[PDB]
């Protein structure tokens, strides 16, 4: 359910 | 709201060392992406990896540090990040960020098979105002940190990058200027690697 | 996943706008998985922009990201010497085709705004010094743009080796750097000279102080 990296605000 | 590294020191080649990411004002109980960021003297930010917090619990590295690093939450508020196998090639400032957003001010870590030595401070003075200053000379490893009268002295700092000498030894200066009053002041020299702090007081 | 980032460097003028360019190997994440840093020496970096194109908040509209998929360009308006730094990209990527992450190679800005001149300090050594074997003389050159020359003259000889340069990042406020030079001799061949003198040049124009050994 990681698709990615989070970069800012959820 | 805020974070902080800790753990960072001189390690022997293929040593194996422990970060600690530290939060405050809020836990990692809530949904974050704990990442750690390293960045050699002089160079561009390189990602390591990270741990997802909260609702689910990723950890997912670079191709290189892949088997070699872990990256885990160890209570809500720490996250760690653990090292092996060290070489020359991992020596770096180490960023820990909550989702690229909030991030910590980053710990320091030295391998070299080189040995401590401790600096010698020397005052800096001219042959109404006047600007006197502290030489840091033949010190190993980085870094150092100076200030003046303890934290008082702010205004007027003007503390140089450190340079490498041909010695191999690192070496900077830091200068104030300043009036009457105050008055007679006073350099800490501190040396974290060595253990050791030196005050230096200059004066007209 | 490799972030291609052009140019390496570049000098601009206060007033002026920059801009920065970035190229993907592969599509960032949702064709939008891409961000703006900014830091200057010794802080953390600082998000700037998020998602290609969004401010991330407090961060001022002159700041201006945009593209798409594998390209994308960051542009500063209004340029001034608070923005003086080096920037990076970010991308992200598909967790399962790859990594997840990679940062751009950073671009150095250099900013330039009024021409200020310097003032020269010298600073002999102190008397703990020389019992050491080894001597060093710091010269500091404060408060100028652009960029300085500096010579040592030890009894009007030029010189080559010993020397060592240092320079602070350019003012926040009027671009300005600060440098410390320094020169170091073994004990035998700084008691050998009488004058030391630290020559600071700036175009045609030079400042110069020195000293005598005896003197102090
Ligand atoms: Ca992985
Ligand atoms: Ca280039
Ligand atoms: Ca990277």
């Amino acid at each position: 359910t990681r698709k990615s990296i989070r970069i800012g605000p959820g | 709201q805020s974070l902080e590294e800790s753990g960072g020191d001189l390690v022997q080649p293929g040593a194996s060392l422990t970060l600690t990411c530290k939060a405050s004002g809020f836990s990692f109980g809530n949904n974050y992406d704990m990442c750690w960021v390293r960045q050699a003297p002089g160079k561009g930010l390189e990602w390591i990896g990270c741990i997802e917090t909260g609702s689910s619990d990723s950890a997912a590295y670079a191709t290189w540090a892949k088997g070699r690093f872990t990256i885990s939450k160890t209570s809500s508020t720490t996250v760690t990040l653990q090292m092996t196998s060290l070489t020359a090639a991992d020596t770096a400032t180490y960023f820990c960020a909550r989702n690229f957003d909030l991030w910590g001010p980053g710990t320091l870590v030295i391998v070299s098979s080189g040995q401590p030595k401790a600096p010698s401070v020397f005052p800096l003075a001219p042959c109404s105002t006047v600007t006197l200053g502290c030489l840091v000379k033949g010190y190993l490893p980085e870094p150092v940190t100076v200030t003046w009268n303890s934290g008082t002295l702010t205004n007027g700092v003007r503390t140089f990058p450190s340079v490498r000498q041909s010695s191999g030894l690192y070496s900077l200066s830091s200068v104030v200027s300043v009036t009457s009053s105050s008055q007679p002041v006073t350099c800490n020299v501190a040396h974290p690697a060595t253990n050791t702090k030196v005050d230096k007081t200059v004066a007209p | 996943q490799v972030l291609t980032q052009t140019p390496s460097s570049v000098s601009t003028a206060v007033g002026s706008a920059v801009t920065i360019n970035c190229q993907s190997s592969q599509n960032v994440y949702s064709n939008n998985n891409l961000a703006w840093f900014q830091q200057k020496p010794g802080q953390p970096p600082r998000l700037l922009i998020y998602d290609a194109s969004k401010l991330a908040s407090g961060v001022p509209s002159r700041f201006k990201g945009s593209g798409s998929g594998t390209q994308f360009t960051f542009t500063i308006s209004d340029v001034q010497c608070d923005d003086a730094a080096t920037f990076y990209c970010l991308g992200g990527y598909d967790c399962s085709s790859g990594d997840c992450a990679a940062f751009g190679g950073g671009t150095e800005v250099v900013v330039r705004g009024d021409p200020v001149a310097p003032t020269v300090l010298i600073f002999p050594p102190a008397a703990d010094q020389v019992a050491t074997g080894t001597v060093t003389i710091v010269c500091v050159a404060n408060k100028y743009f652009p960029d300085v020359t500096v010579t040592w003259e030890v009894d009007g000889t030029t010189q080559t080796t010993g020397i060592e340069n240092s320079k602070t990042p350019q003012n926040s406020a009027d671009c300005t750097y600060n440098l410390s030079s320094t020169l170091t001799l073994t004990s035998t061949q700084y008691n050998s000279h009488k004058e030391y003198t630290c020559k600071v040049t700036q175009g045609t124009t030079s400042v110069v102080q020195s000293f005598n050994r005896g003197d102090c």
